[PDB]
């Protein structure tokens, strides 16, 4: 969780672009679950089906750019559980940034516009997405993660 | 007065698989070492040099053979590698996103303890960069990026401390100044220091050599 | 009789930004170089060899002096390369997708020809993997690695050869074996080799040598 | 091309899966349109950007692991015209063949299946979406691999 927080603060530009992108993407399902209370359901299940896909990318991605930190921690005598922790909650911190400040915000928006179309906006209306799209997250960083556990540490001796 | 070894391989030997054949990386290499030492491997390029340092390193398995860390055994080869070895890389290996400082505390965060600050900061003016503790890594030279990889690997007090080429990409006096503090702190903090080098401008600073041949080790006095 | 030569470096320097400072990596270096020549560029590690071999490639401008291939004028550093300059990598990067004789054809493919499989064979045969033109990346030997690479270079008739410590990862016998087979094709093709080593085993294949120290060359007859 | 296709062929595996990634996605769409002929559009559209999204991905990770065998062409002389030329014809085929085929399927599918539930399928219902979808990932793909002519050869130099 150390390097991880130091990643989130030294490359604050691209994790505040992805955090900016899941957050939008949390809030458009907010806004579609308050106007839906069949194709709006389905809507909603692709939309955090896509959600999903974007975090599986990006963290693969960032993983795959890691592997020689990560290589140079495995040498040094992280643990498994060590490096799977650091990921894990890099990527749980940055999904729940995320879909905390689309919710906020979605929220907000929806109590300014209950008056022009029918809005209904509860809390489970709110929450239950937010926390929905932190596990999809979640789960798709496990699977993209997967092999943090698998880098060798002998990639750190070369040059 | 006989100290205990340190560190012991016993006719350890690693054979690869290379392509459809086999190669013997390395062929029933003994080294002993104790406490205080700096043993220079020596040898010309691809004959088991960094196969020897990375067996001593517990970074891979010999195929038979023996490599013990006396004080570690009962511990698989990350938990000895993170309770009792430091790695003075070839290439400094500095994680971008730390500080210097912070390169020498995420050693003590994931050995499991509360990273001191304090020691860090000693550590850092131990090895010439005195102040330079919040410094990036693209504020450091590669002279002070390989003296940050020292204090790093000495950050969790190790018995055996592993240097591979550390010079190789540094002048003369940059050279000199680092094989110093690296026979310094061998014997200021009694680790035992395993060195691969291939400049005899460094030998002079050794107290015994392992001369390598086609994966055989010979140990030498001269 | 007197030939041109292939390759002139004339006070060429290369300065790096290090850190906060600068390092002068390459300092006035004058080499040149004539067809059939194996000239060996030798010194400790960190001195500037492959620096040097890497301006004499158009790997790299540098920030002073000139590096001119006698009949590359008026091309840019990458078609010089695809059009006059072999490279004998330390590694053998090899692309592991393509058999062996793939990776000859391939380097006649991105300089524009339709690819010619006999030329092909014949060099790996050169290079004394007669018939093993099918073969996988991961079915040849470090040693055969290391000889592919070579027929590789060989490939587009190239007038300069940079041998990057191309037995680095070698036992004694196939480092002779692979010095032996660049001298006899610089002898046969009358190429014009820089080869980069360490080893002093290998100086006696060269005709003259580069000392290098502290990025400073001096062209060596012994 | 030559080594893209050479790519192709070795990694017969993960390219394969892709393709088949893309192929069912593409027949999703055919059969989509199919029946088309609001929401039903947005859907098409929606999920025209998830097939772009997932060409996206898997086109910089495969281009994020590429990156030393390009180093190597860089430093033998490849230009980068050749460079890209490769990356965007291995990925242009890639995505020929997964419209091709999940069109061709999904126009057998819905020749079969006009009889239960009224099908409408053209020419235009199939050859519009497939080279729709063909042109989304070979923009994404030029996202992707908009950084291939950057790969510094020295690279190759090191060990």
């Amino acid at each position: 969780m150390f390097l991880g927080i130091r990643d989130i603060r030294a490359a604050a530009g691209r994790f505040a672009l992805i955090a900016s992108v899941v957050g939008l993407i949390t809030l458009l399902i907010v806004m579609l679950t308050g106007l839906t209370q069949s194709s709006l359901l389905s809507m909603q299940a692709f939309l955090y089906i896509i959600s999903a896909l974007v975090t599986v990318a990006f963290l693969t991605v960032w993983t795959l750019q890691r592997t020689r930190d990560i290589a140079v921690l495995a040498a040094l005598g992280a643990s498994k559980r060590y490096l799977l922790i650091d990921a894990l909650g890099q990527a749980a911190i940055i999904l729940a940034a995320g879909v905390a400040l689309g919710a906020g915000i979605g929220a907000l928006l929806g109590w300014l516009i209950a008056g022009s179309v029918p809005f209904s906006l509860g809390w489970v209306s709110v929450l239950g997405p937010a926390l929905g799209i932190w596990l999809l997250g979640l789960i798709g960083a496990t699977i993209a993660v997967r092999n943090v556990t698998k880098v060798d540490p002998q990639i750190a001796l070369g040059a | 007065m006989s100290a205990a070894p340190v560190l012991s391989i016993t006719n350890a030997s690693v054979v690869y698989p290379d392509g459809i054949s086999t190669v013997t990386a390395l062929d029933s290499a003994n080294v002993e070492i104790f406490p205080g030492e700096l043993v220079a491997i020596v040898g010309e390029s691809g004959s088991g040099k960094s196969t020897l340092l990375s067996i001593a390193g517990f970074l891979q398995e010999p195929t038979s053979g023996t490599v013990t860390l006396h004080g570690a055994e009962g511990l698989d080869a990350t938990s000895t590698r993170r309770e009792h070895i430091g790695f003075v890389f070839q290439q400094p290996n500095l994680l971008g996103s730390l500080t210097a400082r912070e390169q020498l505390l995420i050693t003590d965060h994931l050995r499991g303890i509360k990273p001191r600050k304090d020691r860090a900061d000693e550590l850092l003016a131990r090895v010439g960069l005195k102040g330079l503790g919040g410094r990036r890594v693209a504020q450091l030279s590669g002279g002070q990026r390989q003296r940050v990889n020292i204090a790093r690997a000495l950050m969790g007090n190790p018995q055996l401390l592993l240097a591979d080429e550390p010079t190789s990409a540094l002048d003369a006096r940059l050279s000199k100044e680092i094989v110093e503090l690296l026979r310094d702190v061998t014997k200021e903090f009694a680790l035992a220091t395993l060195m691969v080098t291939h400049d005899r401008s460094q030998l002079a600073y050794a107290d015994r050599f392992v001369e390598m041949a086609d994966g055989k080790a010979l140990q030498t006095a001269k």
